[PDB]
DNA sequence: TAGGGAGTAATCCCCTTGGCGGTTAAAACGCGGGGGACAGCGCGTACGTGCGTTTAAGCGGTGCTAGAGCTGTCTACGACCAATTGAGCGGCCTCGGCACCGGGATTCTCCA
DNA sequence: TGGAGAATCCCGGTGCCGAGGCCGCTCAATTGGTCGTAGACAGCTCTAGCACCGCTTAAACGCACGTACGCGCTGTCCCCCGCGTTTTAACCGCCAAGGGGATTACTCCCTAG
């Protein structure tokens, strides 16, 4: 039974190291991290059977997430995703 | 065989690119998923989930306690343009609402 | 006739979270009416997913599917 | 307190709160009572009940706030039926 | 190049119900765009119940479930109704 | 031996074939099976057949033959249950409903 | 020496133009509106004939729906005249506000 | 300047189609922002899929997805 | 380790960019001018406040089994594959529904 | 009850452009086998939902009273409305030009297995 619990405490004891957070507050943002992954690989697989692609590349999860997230959301999501890409790429 | 390096870290991610690989391929989002498409959305998705813990914290605090419970959650998601226009349509259970009373309804 | 076990001091809460200062006596009859609605939509599609999965038994995700179906996403189940 | 202020006094009082505003068993009651035109004999996790709950105070809630304003907009301080038809009318839930 | 479309089917359907009517081309072309929304509105509800219930296969009960879900009131008790017609003549064949 | 198509073998003019590719290659699923293709085309026609009905009754009332954007518009929104599902549907030179409130006449 | 009241001539209009499926804001002033506005997002786009059509019919239809939500809240708060207020509440109920 | 292109008149027209009797003078503006908002909204996601598309020109398609994308569906173009 | 999707170069055409000139419908204006918006005021009734009694909400126990969930089998249905052919796509055909225009017959306003 | 004259509707002839249609043809849809596993089924466990029972006491509910708010009524005259009017520039019809969307062909490294 899979739930992206583990990684929410390691980013929660990241950004503010002495804080916890509830088990139903943990349920909540399971949900989230769900909800978004569902948007966006969504919204990318529309834009890949629009273009007449079948594969889902680093470009589809970027103009997805320009799609779906506001203007500085948008901005700085697209910033770490790129990021993240180069990092990988490097290695 | 060489050790394995774990995808995430390989990334300089917390979030399991592994998983979320096999949630785009196993999930029929399309014939075939990139390396880069999982590392992207990994990341994507940590970004949010820090942002919204951030400012949920940043509440909790602001209430004096040391846990993040749903109220908070709901307060940071309400205070911010961005994520409240992210998840204008969502409710959030035990969350409560943001306190607000007209004007007109106010003493005169 | 379970509709008025809603009762006015139940409805009378839910409209001070709404902000709302008097209440005109009309609006309990109108609130159980638009609940009851309400709960229709939701509970017929519980029950549409509840009956294809072959259950006897409505589960939370069978709700939590009819609600974002409706564009009420309801977190935290 | 001078006669308007108990009221704002128990609007902050619901607003801070995070507890359930219907009582459980009457509401458990109502979706039963509904469920059984649909199919009968059907069961329900503790839980689903719950999540009904949780949304449906959220619905309403929501609608409140909306049904306020048209009474405003009309000069009022008391909301109405007329409110409550407006605000879903213009929602698009007619 | 090449576009297909359902308008064929969809001045077959017209020249059964109503002999002596013709059908614009922008017409046409909303009633094109109308099958495409409406296939994709029930083959993503089968999709999404396929996957919820995990399983890998949009059968007919999938469809039947998704029009419940997706058709609103004497809608859905038709389209199931037609549904079960075409399958039971395609089968028993 | 003879080609019999699907369609007239489930006796739907609606392209049985067509929509079972359709199915496959728009990556909703893993496997896509046979009743499938026959349901969804059976339904597309009969959602059809109603709406072009109601448009060919639309366009006799306005003495024409030819379906005009505008008599599709006049068979959604005259019916309740098509209203219900075509809601949020924009519909080009399809016009509006004559309606003036009440309190507007004179 | 003749003239109708004040309202009359308002009815025809609102027959006239409820019977009509035309456009009612004039072609180019649209097009030059739609060009002017994606000019900022990349320089130098072409359009479609088709495309600046199906931006104009979804821009008066939207404005159109929202006038109908609109004249609702005027009629509620018993004016006839549209106003600001009106549009303002229109929209938020709608939610887009 | 190009919003004033969107008439007082025109505006009216609009107004009449939704059964409005009466206009203020301050809705014709009010009515050109809402209006730009909305084109905006819909011009970005038209031009994102097109910049994703790898083309210059903005195609019926992309205005319909960017529609869709927004719950506005437009039947008559694709 | 396999093999085919996609990135790329040679090629071009169709539909978009663009201009030009004439017409006229439409948009915007020089000046009058009004009816329904709004403010004020009075009154009555219905909602708020509080006080007392009734009523089942809510806790908590007990018990029972329905039914959700797992587990092992096996089959029949779908994916695939190769050959075959006819239904559907392009585009050319041709004639009739609609647009249009004018002209005449009528319903209607609003105010005498 | 009664006109001037405006907005409106119905008829009829014209003609044009597109509604309803026909010829090739090709490539997708069918036929006909093969196979292997996804899912249907049957059996079994035990979780949790249902059902019930007694008690406590928080809240609901019923009542009484009064007041302030909703609502009706009156009177004033704003800034938006309106005309014929004057101005303006879309629209229409036609034409040149060529951008970049679309096609084919190939080649290779991307991701599946």
């Amino acid at each position: 039974k899979e739930s992206y619990s583990v990684y929410v405490y390691k980013v929660l004891k990241q950004v503010h190291p002495d804080t916890g957070i509830s088990s139903k507050a943990m349920g909540i943002m399971n949900s989230f991290v769900n909800d978004i992954f569902e948007r966006i690989a969504g919204e990318a697989s529309r834009l890949a059977h629009y273009n007449k692609r079948s594969t889902i590349t680093s470009r589809e999860i970027q103009t997805a997430v320009r799609l779906l997230l506001p203007g500085e959301l948008a901005k700085h999501a697209v910033s770490e995703g790129t990021k993240a890409v180069t990092k990988y790429t490097s290695s | 065989r060489a050790k394995a390096k774990t995808r995430s870290s390989r990334a300089g991610l917390q979030f399991p690119v592994g998983r979320v690989h096999r949630l785009l391929r196993k999930g029929n989002y399309a014939e075939r998923v990139g390396a880069g498409a999982p590392v992207y959305l990994a990341a994507v998705l940590e970004y949010l989930t820090a942002e919204i813990l951030e400012l949920a914290g940043n509440a909790a605090r602001d209430n004096k306690k040391t846990r993040i419970i749903p109220r908070h959650l709901q307060l940071a998601i309400r205070n911010d343009e961005e994520l409240n226009k992210l998840l204008g349509k969502v409710t959030i259970a035990q969350g409560g609402v943001l306190p607000n009373i007209q004007a007109v309804l106010l003493p005169k | 006739d379970n509709i008025q076990g809603i009762t006015k001091p139940a409805i009378r809460r839910l409209a001070r979270r709404g902000g709302v200062k008097r209440i005109s006596g009309l609006i309990y009859e109108e609130t159980r009416g638009v609940l009851k609605v309400f709960l229709e939509n939701v509970i017929r599609d519980a029950v549409t997913y509840t009956e294809h999965a072959k259950r006897k038994t409505v589960t939370a995700m069978d709700v939590v599917y009819a609600l974002k179906r409706q564009g009420r996403t309801l977190y935290g189940f | 307190y001078r006669p308007g202020t108990v009221a704002l006094r128990e609007i902050r009082r619901y607003q801070k709160s995070t507890e359930l505003l219907i009582r459980k068993l009457p509401f458990q009651r109502l979706v039963r009572e509904i469920a059984q035109d649909f199919k009968t004999d059907l069961r329900f996790q503790s839980s689903a009940v719950m999540a009904l709950q949780e949304a449906s105070e959220a619905y309403l809630v929501g609608l409140f706030e909306d049904t306020n304003l048209c009474a405003i907009h009309a000069k009022r301080v008391t909301i109405m039926p007329k409110d409550i038809q407006l605000a879903r009318r213009i929602r698009g839930e007619r």
